[PDB]
């Protein structure tokens, strides 16, 4: 369902205002995800894309969600006056719980998650990482 | 307007009522005592409220919420406690 | 530092506040300072949450609170309109204050451990020990429905239908009681996302349209 | 610009935001609203430095030194009758890191 | 010197035949290296480039040199019968010395290199973490 | 297909490649050319299994089991009259891994 419109009309974009290594992902013409080159904290890239193409942004290491233009998804519009579209990528409001969980997933190896001194559900919250595919069902 | 939050070590944190109400748990629980939250965690919980308030939908680029590792675990408890 | 508190302090204080629950002075000030300081210490008590023990005795207390209220209405079937409804209010205002207070247990213990109602109906489990591990307010209302509304429904309906039929006849029945009893049929399923009004429509609205037709047909 | 603070005095701490342009005395009114102690009965310090009532918080509490996520300390000492108590029970220390961290 | 020619004439290419995660690099119009999306072991991509653009390939973890069609560098050509040009990316036959250095470089944390029971020049050998700019200088 | 071998006998080892389709006897000719012992006076083993002269190396030396970088062992036992000596002094073991490895 979430598969890029094959318009073939170019649109240039300027892409990172977050303490993350952003991974840009494009959703292809058939709906399959394709990862593009990563952007370190504070970096800019001018890039070429196309009108009605579906982009989303994640953290490259941990797969976490990142916002673009204060929203969850980005689509190139028209390059009016030939000007490239801006894609200002930033952190979402993460919960205090998750801001803490990020930290736990990053220090402990997955094999030792069920050894932690917590109730079952907090293991099941650890083992449900930021799975991109499940967010595509949420966006659909 | 304010509310009082008292750590396990008796430190009393007085915060903007609104900042406190940020927590689903504090909303649940105006002088709350936290026999299980020592003043280093509580002060950072208060920093998080202050942070969330100041940086939630702010024009200035959002800096990462720094958390010290040692308190990350106690603050995780307080976060999972507070929600 | 994150620590354990025994259920006896937390729970019996809770129980007292869940009985006192008809009012929120104890929520706004006392639950902020005193009540929650006890139960929050325990709910996700650092080494192990006594949130399970608390939920269990809270449920048994709510069942006993609702059964005490139910007894008072079962023999007082005329009072089913006044009392099953007003008791629904004392106890449901309670479910709300319980849930202000309990938003910690509710979030930190109950929801983290909370198996979906579909998981429990199609054969799975670890929450419905004695009622599903629902928020205390949802648990309270589920218990109110199961123990007050469902057993008293035939009397509640019959009385409301007679009182309204008498209103159509020109009598002035207790309007506030009638409206409150009717609202209780709505709130007792407010937690069900698929159909929050089904119970009210099948149990009260269908019988009500039928008696109203027979009244205007005669008029 | 908002300045984020911890107004600390013995076992007291006040987490609140105030403007960089706001004064020590206005902060004492906020503290009054909090601890029910009037400003004359308060001595505020920027961290541990005694601040005069007419000074702005900017005069070192800046939005980036008194930050939301890393607030500056505003010492508070209350006045027991004629004089101010000695200026902060520090916050408790956290426990040691488990081997796995 | 070594830089892509701004021909603006398009070319389609098929890009791995190794047990490594390949990192393609494009040498821009100014000669500066711009990294592109990786290819894991045995994977393919059909990609769009331009005639007279300069490509090279490294490893994604170690920055090791890799070959494309037995050559160190690749340049796209005109698509005869519309068919995409094949870039078969492989390992070189390294020196046995370089092969030993790889294994040591990737296991041991650099601070401990000067701590090893080896002759002093081998530290100097190990401390070339296969520099791409030095290899641009080498190819110039 | 090339099959890479280690024709090993006691402390001796011969590194050579032969075709998957080549015979045990042809390998014994390679060994004869090297160790100056005639083929009948050689018992070749695929690893430790006794091989018959007419068998192809494929019949377990395959290019992917007898690989250049991980050759199969071809045991060799020399002839003691009518009989073969007992079949390979193994190669020495490596030292323990340094802690940094």
């Amino acid at each position: 369902v979430l598969r890029s419109v094959n318009s073939r009309e170019p649109s240039q974009v300027i892409f990172n205002r977050s303490p993350r290594v952003v991974l840009p992902v494009w959703l292809n013409f058939d709906g399959e995800p394709q990862p593009y080159p990563t952007l370190p904290p504070g970096t800019g890239r001018r890039i070429h894309s196309y009108r009605g193409h579906l982009w989303l942004f994640r953290d490259a290491g941990t797969h976490d969600g990142l916002l673009v233009n204060q929203t969850e998804l980005f689509v190139p519009s028209l390059n009016v006056d030939g000007q490239p579209i801006f894609a200002n990528i930033t952190l979402p409001v993460y919960t205090l719980k998750e801001r803490c969980l990020q930290v736990v997933r990053s220090l402990v190896k997955p094999e030792n998650y069920r050894r932690l001194d917590i109730v079952r559900s907090l293991y099941e919250d650890l083992e449900d990482h930021p799975n991109v595919q499940k967010d595509l069902e949420r966006l659909t | 307007m304010y509310v009082k939050l008292i750590s396990s070590d008796g430190h009393e944190f007085i915060v903007k009522r609104e900042h406190a109400l940020t927590s689903g748990t504090i909303k649940a629980m105006n002088e709350v005592n936290f026999r299980e939250i020592p003043s280093h965690v509580l002060s950072k919980v208060c920093m998080y409220f202050t942070y969330k308030v100041r940086y939630t939908n702010s024009s200035t680029e959002i800096p990462e919420f720094p958390i010290a590792p040692e308190i990350a675990l106690e603050l995780l408890m307080a976060a999972n406690f507070l929600d | 530092k994150p620590r354990v508190v025994d259920f006896d302090e937390t729970w019996n204080k809770l129980l007292t506040t869940i009985k006192a629950v008809v009012m929120l002075e104890y929520v706004e000030r006392a639950t902020w300072n005193d009540r929650f300081s006890d139960i929050y210490a325990l709910c996700v008590a650092y080494p192990e949450p006594l949130g399970e023990r608390l939920y269990t005795e809270t449920k048994i207390f709510l069942e006993n609170h609702v059964r005490h209220l139910h007894k008072r209405v079962l023999e007082s079937e005329e009072q089913v309109l006044v009392m099953y409804h007003r008791y629904w209010e004392e106890y449901s205002k309670g479910a709300d204050y319980m849930d202000c207070l309990y938003r910690y247990l509710n979030t930190q213990f109950i929801k983290k451990n909370k198996l979906t109602e579909a998981d429990l109906q199609y054969g799975y489990g670890g929450v419905d020990m004695n009622e599903p591990l629902m928020e205390i307010g949802e648990l309270a209302l589920d218990m109110w429905r199961k123990l007050m509304v469902e057993p008293l429904q035939a009397i509640l309906i019959r009385m409301l239908l007679r009182e309204i039929k008498n209103d159509r006849g020109g009598e002035d029945p207790n309007q506030k009681v009638i409206h409150g009893v009717i609202n209780s049929f709505v709130h007792v399923e407010q937690y069900k996302k698929k159909f929050p009004l089904k119970f009210y429509q099948e149990i009260f609205e269908s019988p009500f349209l039928t008696e109203t037709g027979e009244y205007y047909k005669q008029e | 610009m908002d300045v984020f603070l911890m107004i600390r005095r013995h076992k007291t701490t006040i987490f609140t935001d105030a403007k960089e342009s706001s004064t020590v005395f206005e902060l004492k009114r906020i503290v009054e609203g909090i601890l029910k102690r009037p400003p004359d009965e308060q001595r505020l310090y920027k961290d541990d430095q005694l601040l005069d009532d007419g000074k702005t918080l900017g005069e070192g509490f800046t939005s980036q030194t008194a930050r939301p996520q890393a607030p500056a300390t505003v010492g508070l000492a209350f006045r027991a009758d004629d004089t101010f108590e000695a200026l902060i029970e520090p916050f408790s220390s956290p426990p040691e890191l488990p081997d796995v961290m």
